């Protein structure tokens, strides 16, 4: 039986109180649900640090919209990709063409967060995305650049 | 010829044989968990202190919370032993019960004196009852000196002096 205090960096640093031998049946095993719940991949990109941004939900792949897309969302996406923050945001569809079904999700992120799933997401009721307005990213590729408060 | 270690020190009971139990092992005073506390388990603890047999065995430390660390857990015993440590133990030092689960035991003789009338369970005039072997009984009439009554009143906390009423 675990007795973690809550601020442990790892589970191995936890006081364990071992009961004597004896177990419950396999039907009573437990499962946890962390809050990351979002997968983002770069598709149709010539180099790994840039690509068309897609997110998968309801068992389908679709591209994000440039509508209500700003620079810091590209920045935090780069941080998750570990390519280093986006030096510049590409405009239009210079390398993203496909997946006619377009998810209307728009991401409101400050950029301080390290993983793009962390920043809050609101998508219910969003207006239809115009065609060719699929979002993208051009990360630095330096891996040596970090975000700083206020190029 | 030693005070020795591990003596079952009984405290908070108000007598020589009552209250919670404490054990001084590895240089540390500690209480006893009430997990599966058994009356047959209470027989040995009473015998070690020379009190006698056991009347009641009480859990949750209603006699009193024990500040010390919990030492033994889930103790069961055959009930016929002289050394308390030689009882069927689930390990040592490790407990699944916290404080407020400490054990309490009442031994063969924990004598209590009360002054009883019909109206009041405890009053300052009435009959004299003595507690022995988990029972209540009247006290003798013959050969009662004035000092004998003087002690009874002082212990009961009613008055400095007292008198025998014939009625
Ligand atoms: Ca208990
Ligand atoms: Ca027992
Ligand atoms: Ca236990």
């Amino acid at each position: 039986e675990f007795q973690c205090e809550g601020h442990e960096s790892h589970l191995s640093l936890c006081p364990v109180a071992p009961r004597p031998e004896g177990t419950c049946s396999h039907s009573r095993d437990v499962g946890v649900v962390c809050s990351r719940y979002t997968e983002i991949r770069l598709v149709n990109g010539k180099t790994p640090c840039e690509g068309r941004v897609e997110l998968k939900t309801l068992g389908a792949w679709g591209s994000l919209c440039n509508s209500h897309w700003d620079i810091e969302d590209a920045h935090v996406l780069c941080q998750q990709l570990k390519c280093g923050v986006a030096l510049s945001t590409p405009g239009g569809a210079r390398f993203g063409k496909g997946n006619g079904q377009i998810w209307r999700h728009m991401f409101h992120c400050t950029g301080t967060e390290q993983h793009m799933g962390d920043c809050p997401v609101t998508a219910l009721g969003a207006s239809l995305c115009p065609s060719e307005q699929v979002a993208s990213v051009i990360c630095s590729g330096n891996q040596s650049q970090t975000l700083s408060s206020c190029v | 010829a030693c005070i020795e270690s591990g003596q079952l020190r009984l405290v908070n009971g108000g007598g020589r044989c009552a209250g919670r139990v404490e054990i001084y092992h590895e240089g540390s005073w500690g209480t006893i968990c009430d997990d599966s506390w058994d009356l047959s388990d209470a027989h040995v603890v009473c015998r070690q202190l020379g009190c006698g047999e056991a009347i009641n065995a009480t859990g949750s430390a209603h006699f009193g919370e024990g500040t010390g660390p919990i030492w033994l857990d889930e103790m069961k015993c055959n009930g016929k032993e002289s050394r308390i440590w030689q009882c069927h133990s689930h390990g040592w030092g490790q407990q699944n019960c916290r404080h407020k689960e400490d054990a309490g035991v009442i031994c063969s003789e924990f004598m209590s004196l009360r002054l009883t009338s019909e109206a009041s369970r405890e009053a300052c005039a009435g009959r004299l009852e003595v507690f022995y072997n988990g029972a209540w009984g009247t006290v003798g009439k013959s050969s009662m000196s004035e000092t004998t009554v003087g002690v009874v009143c002082r212990q009961l906390g009613c008055a400095d002096k007292g008198k025998i009423n014939p009625a």
